[PDB]
DNA sequence: AGCGGCGGAGCCAGCAGGGAGCTG
DNA sequence: CAGCTCCCTGCTGGCTCCGAGTGGGTTCTGCCGCT
């Protein structure tokens, strides 16, 4: 759908922040470009944690509706819960 | 076992002194495996025979001797189950058993 | 005791508390009263995970769609709302209306 | 005095898998006015619904070879008074279930005369000798016929009351919810105490079909019946009410997010889907 | 009439209910936050009270939307919990009772 | 037997003309709530072998948007009623230029018959009622929440708001009291309207299948 | 290992069946190579109303029981009463036996009454005297082991039997009650 | 030696029996 | 009008189900014989 029509959420449920927050994570452990200067922390987990809180997360999530479509929900875009 | 019928499991009243009250395993054998009391005793079992030829003279009948007209009045005896005979006297029958 | 006494002490009154002690018909009957609740506890397990596999076969794939409706693994709708107002059971508080009689 | 109810786990049971024999079926009949608020009109509304066969009126059935109708063997100068077979039928019923039950020898006559047609006649002696007897005879396989037609007839004849309700309880509710509730011309709610009734059969319409009775809040507290009578709609409404019932009869309370949910996976196919 | 749609959805009049945020025990924590001191008048406008619960009505929406049918459904979904919203976040009750700034 | 007999006739009656009412047909409020004066002077006290017999206290109506379509009620006085004795009422439908009806017994109907209306149904839309099951207006039940049929632009509308095909609401057959109560083909969707305790009116759409 | 106690009568009711009550004695000789050998006196739970039948050992279907005494030996019918009722003077119990006695007014003497159990047996015979030989060997050892199996027990049988549905009786009457299955004096 | 033979409870299917209904 | 056809209702027999895990132990995996 276009970015006018979205009907979902704009609050990030907590079963797309746990899951966000693991793959991220598994990226940050796959050494993958963190987006956000850490302070000499090693865990991946809390380094998820930290982009997260700061939005800077380069991941999306594509909520499927009922019906087939679908909405493209930027990390930065929706509220996080906590 | 495994069965929804609670009558059986329970404890009858008829369990005083022969089956242990307390004494049961709490798993799905609830009142099905039951222990002995302590003073219980099975019986073994004897010939009946005997009790057969006491029986049969002191004042009592078998029940190809009478006629079901002096059957009504008088008493059944069993032995073992099986139907030996007819009494007119149960009292110091009784006694002397 | 002699028959037909349906009197307190013939029939499983105990009027002896767990200090004194029972005397032994009481014990008796205090056992085989505890006996039922024993029994109970073995076979209603039986019964009741039972109930609970058969419930959760019947509703294991109704959840909540992003359309905010409830529907089942075949998309059938169920509830318009969650609980017929969307909201979660986790969050919600006991309150008086006052406006209410 | 009625509460083998079987609540918990059976009940539990009988709901989740719908079955067409619950072990106890039983109304919770209102009444409209007057008759809820005094209790002998109670009483003839009771009447009314309770199942009662000529069994539970008689005290003996007896059969005669009574040669002349008007010989009459039986020294009885009401059928003197009164006065074509010789093989006759005489039924003594007592007074007690007789007066408690407010039936007539006309009643029971007329009764008789509409199931069986005029293939029998009825002479009952007057509502007042001590004695409380109707003879039978048979107008024109011989006798054994008459012996058949009298245990046809105390078995099943419906004298008053209707069918499959065996048993129906009458008490003054305690609890408020039970209780009617208006609301005064002050916005109060009053909680009113007025007779209601119980049953142990299930109808639910020819209950709610009769005069004097609420047919607006007499629930049947059988699912099936139920679906048969109000639909799908009021199924589930009815379940959950009964599904509520035996979890908040502990005292312990279950959110309504999942009765709901329960109710309404198995009642959206219109249809009673029964969870097994 | 909100009054009268609450006496009809529950017969058997039970203020009783099960809602999302305790409404007075929210205010009870702005007492104590805000230092409100209720032994003085206060300076709240009865009609920002008014005109900021309409605005928070409008702020919880359940069903998004606003063709007609969406604006029902949303007024129903949140039908209940806007009577208590109402019923308790009165331009009275403030005044009189939680003395709110 | 007679006082009981017209106080079921006129419950009876009762209970037809606020179906009527609730379909859509036009009725008058002196009918629509008449007490069981009105009905014994209007029809007369006496069910058996007198003046209030069936056949001539059948009812006729008219639905409010058009006078065009109409629909009769009929009680035949046989208790279980046959073709030969409903051939007589579709010979009515084909003379006047109605198309619906409705039958309630005295007792069962046969098979026969039932066959009969299912095979003229598309031609004439009339369905059956029994003597026992309208003696009270189920809608006027507590359990029996609000029921209300949509037309097909405002089903249209709900399918295209809530983005779901037909077959995926829930559904209603209609052989129950109430689809049966107001009269509904398959293929309709049915508004209900009904108290939630959780939060104030709760509505939900049954399709009848 | 528990078990009911043998060669005794128990008279139950069993709620839902075609009966409504059912005295069984399960029997043994005196440690025999033959099993329980059980047998059931019944009465039926509702015209004419509450015959008596006894379902048989290698026997497929109930036999009423008064076929099984003139089996049995008795061709009369007041000897038969005799073994039941054993005080002519209680009419109750008679207006309970006559339906079970206008059930087989058309058996009146053994051989024929032999026929029909017979006819019903596991093995049903070809001609009549196999069945005949059949129902007369089973009424010999399979009915009733420990009232005795030697060349003329009849009579005895027949009082055994008598005496069972005599308790089936007094059950349905209300004279005596119903025994009970956890009773451990039935236990063994 | 190596293998060759010698209990209980609760939903469907299925028959049996009995009326409406058409036809010569 | 009497006889034949058909559809429904009622009743009986049949099939499948019967909490979640966990630790041990035990015996048993054919024998006779006959080429």
């Amino acid at each position: 759908q276009a970015n006018q029509k979205r009907i979902t959420t704009p609050y990030m449920t907590k079963y797309e922040r746990a899951r966000v927050l693991g793959t991220r994570a598994l990226q940050i452990a796959m050494c993958a470009p963190v987006m956000v200067e850490l302070e000499g922390e090693t865990d991946p987990l809390l380094i998820a944690m930290k982009e997260l809180k700061a939005r800077k997360i380069p991941i999306i999530i594509r909520r499927y509706l009922p019906d087939g479509s679908y909405e493209d929900w930027g990390v930065d875009e929706l509220i996080i819960s906590d | 076992r495994d069965g929804k019928l609670a009558k059986p499991r329970q404890l009858h009243n008829t369990l005083w002194g022969m089956v242990c009250p307390a004494e049961t395993p709490e798993g799905h054998a609830v009142g099905l495996v039951k222990n002995l009391a302590l003073m219980a005793y099975i019986s073994v079992g004897s010939q009946p025979s005997p009790i057969l030829e006491f029986l049969e003279e002191w004042s009592m009948e078998n029940l190809e001797e009478i006629s079901p007209a002096a059957i009504a009045d008088a008493t059944k005896i069993f032995v073992n189950g099986c139907w030996v005979g007819i009494h007119k006297d149960p009292e110091q029958l009784m006694n002397t058993l | 005791f002699i028959k037909d006494d349906y009197g307190p002490e013939s029939r499983g009154f105990v009027e002896n508390s767990y200090l004194a002690g029972l005397t032994p018909t009481e014990f008796f009957f205090h056992a085989m009263g505890g006996r039922e609740g024993l029994i109970d506890t073995a076979v209603k397990t039986a019964e009741t995970g039972y109930i609970q596999r058969r419930l959760i076969k019947s509703m294991e794939s109704v959840m909540v769609k992003y359309d905010a409706t409830v529907r089942n693994s075949i998309n059938q709708v169920v509830q318009l709302r969650y609980g017929e107002d969307g909201l979660a059971g986790e969050s919600v508080e006991f309150q008086n209306l006052a406006t209410l009689k | 005095s009625a509460k083998n109810v079987t609540l918990g786990v059976p009940r539990l049971k009988e709901l989740i898998n719908i079955s067409k024999k619950p072990k106890t079926p039983s109304l919770t009949v209102f009444l409209l006015g007057q008759s809820a608020r005094d209790a002998e009109r109670a009483k003839d509304i009771l009447c009314r619904l309770e199942h009662t066969t000529l069994r539970k009126v008689t005290a003996n059935t007896a059969i005669y070879y009574d040669p002349n109708p008007q010989s009459t063997v039986v020294a009885e100068d009401q059928e003197w008074v009164n006065v074509i077979s010789p093989w006759l039928l005489r039924v003594e019923l007592d007074r007690k279930h007789m007066t408690d039950r407010k039936l007539t020898m006309e009643q029971i006559a007329e009764k008789i005369n509409a199931g069986f047609g005029d293939d029998l006649n009825c002479i009952f002696n007057d509502d007042n000798a001590e004695k409380l007897v109707l003879r039978i005879r048979i107008m024109n396989d011989d006798d054994v016929f008459l012996r058949c037609i009298e245990s046809n007839m105390l078995t099943d004849m419906t004298l008053q009351g209707i069918e499959q309700i065996s048993k129906v309880y009458m008490h003054l509710p305690q609890t408020d919810n039970k209780k009617k509730i208006i609301i005064t011309e002050d916005g109060e709610f009053k909680a009113l105490q007025e007779w209601i009734l119980e049953t142990d059969g299930v109808s639910l319409m020819r209950v709610l079909s009769e005069k004097d009775v609420d047919p607006v809040r007499t629930t049947s507290n059988d699912i099936v019946e139920i679906f048969t009578v109000l639909g799908i709609e009021a199924v589930r409404k009815a379940l959950e009410r009964e599904l509520y019932h035996v979890i908040s009869f502990d005292g312990s309370y279950v959110n309504y997010r999942h009765l709901a949910l329960l109710c309404d996976t198995m009642t959206c196919r219109g249809h009673l889907m029964a969870i097994t | 009439e909100d009054r009268e749609v609450l006496r009809v959805i529950f017969p058997t009049g039970d203020s009783k209910v099960v809602l999302p945020c305790n409404l007075l025990r929210m205010i009870w924590n702005a007492q104590k936050i805000f230092h409100i001191n209720p032994r003085l008048p206060s300076d709240l406008h009865p009609i920002k009270v008014v005109e900021g619960v309409k605005e928070l009505s409008k702020k919880l929406v359940i069903v998004n939307g606003d063709d007609p049918l969406s604006r029902q459904a949303q007024e129903n979904a949140t039908l209940l919990f806007n009577i208590h919203l109402r019923s308790t976040l009165c331009s009275r009750r403030m005044a009189e009772e939680f003395r709110l700034s | 037997d007679d006082e009981e007999e017209t106080y079921r006739l006129w419950k009876i009656r009762k209970t037809i003309m606020q179906l009527c009412h609730d379909r859509g047909y036009l009725v008058t409020q002196d009918e629509l709530d008449q007490t069981l004066e009105e009905f014994k002077a209007q029809f007369g006290d006496k069910p058996s072998e007198g003046r209030p017999r069936r056949t001539d206290l059948t009812v006729l109506v008219a639905h409010n948007d058009d006078p065009t379509d109409q629909m009769f009620v009929f009680f035949p006085e046989e208790p279980k009623v046959g073709i030969k004795t409903i051939k007589v009422y579709c010979q009515r439908m084909q003379e006047e230029n109605i198309t619906r009806a409705l039958i309630v017994v005295q007792q069962g109907m046969t098979p026969s018959a039932k066959q009969s209306l299912v095979d003229m149904a598309p031609k004439y839309i009339l369905e059956q009622f029994l003597q026992q099951e309208l003696l009270i207006n189920i809608t006027e039940h507590e359990l029996v929440p609000e029921h209300v049929v949509m037309t097909k632009e405002e089903v249209t509308e709900l399918l295209a708001r809530y983005k779901l095909r037909e077959n995926q609401l829930p559904r209603i057959q209609a052989g129950d009291p109430v689809a049966r109560y107001f009269g509904i083909k398959r293929g309709q969707v049915v508004k209900i309207i009904r108290p939630s305790e959780t939060a104030g009116r709760y509505i939900t759409y049954r399709l009848v299948q | 290992q528990e078990k009911m106690a043998t060669n005794t009568v128990y008279v139950f009711a069993k709620k839902d069946s075609k009966y409504a009550y059912t005295g069984e004695c399960r029997s043994c000789l005196e440690n025999s190579s033959r099993p329980t050998s059980t047998i059931w006196v019944s009465m039926l739970a509702r015209a004419i109303g509450q015959r008596i039948v006894a379902t048989l050992p290698y026997i497929k279907q109930e036999v009423p029981i008064i076929i099984v005494f003139r089996a049995l030996g008795f061709v009369s019918d007041r000897d038969i009463l005799e073994h039941i009722i054993y005080d002519f003077e209680d009419p109750e119990m008679m207006e309970m036996v006559k339906p079970s006695l206008d059930e087989a007014f058309v058996i009146q003497e053994q051989n024929v009454a032999l026929n029909f159990i017979g006819s019903r047996g596991a093995k049903p015979g070809v001609t009549k005297e196999k069945r005949i030989k059949y129902a007369k060997e089973v009424l010999q050892k399979e009915m009733l082991p420990h009232v005795g199996v030697s060349d003329f027990c009849e009579t005895k049988k027949a009082y055994f039997l008598g005496y069972m549905v005599h308790r089936l009786l007094l059950a349905a009457l209300g004279r005596r009650e119903l025994d009970d299955r956890d009773h451990y004096g039935n236990k063994r």
